[PDB]
């Protein structure tokens, strides 16, 4: 029975193209990360 | 009554159940009906022991 | 009285919104995945909770939809909150493959388990070779770097239909998977034996598909 | 059996400690100043050396205990100061071994007051060597400096 | 059970489109007075709420509301460019005290092109359209296509508002301090936000 319904409409879909719907819900935009850029100071003191 | 025949004729399931004419699905899904009790009852007595 | 959950909403819809398992799966949902009978986990709670879901969503004008076959998914409407995205051509091609794949009985042998060469295969002997490639490659006749290109296009869609959850790649091999019942979708526009422009007028209307 | 036991707690260049030693008891320690002095800093030091996993460190205040806030300051970033920091612990094992634990602690540039944390461990360390003078450069009259 | 104010807030009618906002990472402002109202009065809850998802709720110091999203995100996160994160530092800057008399908090496209173009090196510009361009009049128009893109995307974001008519003038919104710099005790923000975008 379907044999012969799904491979025509494969043989013949250019004919009358469509095309489904899917939910494509957007993804959420984050800040690029840039390099880690830490504190550096060469501290110093007097030790106890 | 048409409108609910065509309603009806796209909601069948699979190949085995593509009797295109609704009543005539109907008793081939209580077979599967059946058929699925018969494989619960072997199924439930295998998690028994 | 009074601070009562029922002012508010009903019993079961904050008990199921407060399960474990609702991130997941609303999160999935949005992002268009198909939950077909193998995650028992996922089908059984949405079969739990339906009524509620689809009411839920409701608000966000998407509907959550049962197909016959038994696996949900959402449909958005025109003025939906969500976005909504179609597929491509080359999708739709190796989608009704992967359907016919999946009735045949000759290879029911397989017991389930299919590799990217087979489809391939069983594609390039359904459709027109050649003037398919022309998709690939506006020059294309039949050379075999053109062959790999179309080969490699093939695998890639296979994948993207992978994140849809129309197919299970193997634990272990990337080679060969697994096909789910989400994929007979792709038969909407013939499971009705009709005229197929009216099928097609339906479909539109009813928003599972559009034209390119 | 003789059960382990932690030796000492090591501070360096945090708010308020240049570089500071405790030598924890056997039993109990205890810490006493007037408020502000600087008790529950070094509670969170201790800690902090112990789990470094940035997702859990939250010091709330000792009022507003037990309420989940979400705050948007974790309150670690505070008690530390410019350059770099450590925190480390001396432990005696079962088996009469020395092994030093501890992290490298540096603040992030950056509006966000993030942090950066690395592990490390060292093992068969000499008894005789302290960690402050492990961790610090005699610069100067007396002027010590503190390493990478 | 839930708790009722969760209940309660989730019921609210304004609750599924500023979900759908927030998920796509869209920054609440105090110019969104019903939005920017609703959060206020129940951040308590809502905060609860996305840390199921791994994502963090946070409200900025100077007033707007964003999500920020953990490593084990249940969203699908998504990353900005370069060329973004470029703009967003010059929009930063013309944050300024004389933009209130020079333009009333209304500028225009050109403004930004021209600031862009003066202020960064030609080599990250190079790098931004192509490695292989060289000063021409098409790697420019295609800069500023470009721009006008990126610009679109922040409109996405929040960061600034376009007037109501078909011409490219905006405003920037208070939010615009997310691309910031860090402020110390007695530091001028003209300097270190050139600091920064040198
Ligand atoms: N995150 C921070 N940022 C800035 N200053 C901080 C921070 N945390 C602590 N301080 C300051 O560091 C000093 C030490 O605080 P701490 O809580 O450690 O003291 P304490 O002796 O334990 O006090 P109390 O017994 O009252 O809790 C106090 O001045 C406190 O204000
Ligand atoms: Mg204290």
């Amino acid at each position: 029975i379907f044999s012969q319904r799904l491979r025509q409409s494969v043989q013949h879909y250019f004919d009358n193209p469509w095309t489904l719907t899917v939910a494509n819900a957007e993804r959420l935009l984050d800040m690029r990360d840039e390099e880690l850029a830490l504190r550096n100071e060469e501290v110093t003191g007097e030790l106890p | 009554f048409i409108a609910v025949y065509q309603h009806l004729r796209e909601r069948i399931r699979q190949d085995i159940i593509r009797t295109d004419d609704p009543v005539d699905a109907i008793e081939q899904m209580e077979i599967e009906l059946a058929r699925l009790t018969e494989e619960l009852t072997a199924r439930e007595q295998k998690l028994a022991i | 009285s009074s601070t009562h959950i029922e002012q508010f909403m009903p019993v079961k819809l904050a008990q199921a919104l407060a399960n474990s398992l609702f991130p997941e799966l609303d999160s999935q949902l949005r992002a268009g995945r198909h939950i077909g009978i193998d995650d028992l986990d996922n089908h059984a709670f949405l079969m739990d909770f339906q009524e509620q879901l689809e009411e839920f969503y409701a608000r966000y004008n998407v509907e959550l939809i049962r197909a016959p076959e038994g696996f949900f998914y959402l449909r958005p409407r025109s003025t939906t909150l969500i976005p909504r995205s179609v597929l491509s051509e080359l999708d739709m091609m190796v989608g009704k493959i992967l359907c016919y794949l999946y009735l045949s009985p000759e290879r029911l042998a397989n017991q389930g388990i299919f590799t990217s060469q087979e489809l391939y295969e069983e594609l390039i002997s359904l459709a027109d070779e050649g003037k398919l490639m022309k998709f690939v490659n506006q020059r294309s006749s039949g050379s075999d770097l053109d062959k790999q290109k179309l080969q490699e296009k093939v695998r890639t869609t296979l994948n993207r239909l992978r994140r849809l959850g129309m197919v299970y790649f193997l634990p272990n091999n990337n080679n060969k998977f697994t096909i789910t019942e989400a994929v007979f979708r792709f038969g909407a526009d013939v499971r009705s034996g009709d005229d197929p422009r009216e099928i097609q007028l339906r479909m539109i209307r009813d928003g599972e598909a559009m034209p390119v | 059996i003789e059960r382990g036991k932690f030796r000492s707690l090591t501070l360096v260049n945090w708010n308020g400690f240049f570089a500071r030693t405790f030598d924890l008891d056997e039993l109990v320690t205890t810490l006493s100043g007037g408020n502000g002095a600087g008790k529950s800093t070094t509670m969170a030091a201790f800690v902090t050396a112990l789990i470094p996993d940035l997702t859990l460190l939250h010091f709330r205040n000792t009022t507003e205990a037990g309420a989940t806030s979400g705050s948007r300051d974790k309150g670690l970033h505070g008690k530390l100061r410019a350059g770099v920091c450590y925190s480390t612990l001396d432990v005696i094992n079962s088996r009469h071994q020395r092994v030093v634990v501890g992290v490298r602690l540096q603040q992030v540039a950056g509006r966000d007051r993030k942090v950066d944390i690395k592990p490390f461990m060292i093992q068969g360390l000499p008894t005789a060597i302290q960690p402050t003078q492990l961790l610090t450069e005699n610069v100067g009259e007396r002027q010590a400096r503190v390493l990478p």
